[PDB]
């Protein structure tokens, strides 16, 4: 509701970011493990979702097989895992942003 | 597909006969090219030497 709405947009955003280095920070602590499969979840198509709306992670294609069947690669692991976290600061600074100009703007 | 383990392996044996010395032994003998003298193993079934 006009706030709330305005607002809402960002805070799902970040939100989705947050389960999403959940997500990345799991299948990275379990790179070690047989029989693992890595997931992940589609952030756009997720985000475009819950704005007009509990996770539909889906697997990750391998790259190289290994024998135990483990499928988490360390460096596309750690290249997502860095973007993800510089993503979820920019939302931070815009979602920051928005709201000092909100309080400032009652001043 | 580009990971290739290797494992070690062992095929049967190889059956070139070995360098034999005369002794002079009464019951020393030696086989022919593929001889074997049958012996009675351990178990009981009949197994093959030289």
């Amino acid at each position: 509701d006009r706030l709330d709405a305005a607002l809402r947009f960002q805070q799902e955003a970040l939100n989705l970011r947050a389960q999403r280095q959940e997500i990345l920070a799991a299948n990275i602590a379990n790179a070690d493990t047989p029989g693992y499969q890595a997931r992940d979840i589609d952030f756009a198509s997720e985000l475009k979702k819950v704005m007009v709306r509990a996770v539909d992670l889906l697997y990750r294609v391998p790259d190289q097989p290994s024998l135990d069947g483990n499928t988490v690669d360390m460096d596309r692991e750690r290249t997502q895992f860095a973007d993800n976290s510089l993503k979820y600061q920019m939302g931070l600074t815009v979602l920051g942003s928005q709201l000092k100009g909100m309080m400032n703007v009652l001043q | 597909a580009t990971r290739t383990l290797v494992t070690a392996s062992t095929p049967g044996a190889d059956m070139t006969p070995g360098q034999l010395d005369y002794t002079s032994r009464p019951l020393d003998v030696a086989l022919q090219q593929d001889g074997w003298l049958v012996v009675q193993a351990a178990d009981g079934a009949e197994g093959y030497t030289r």
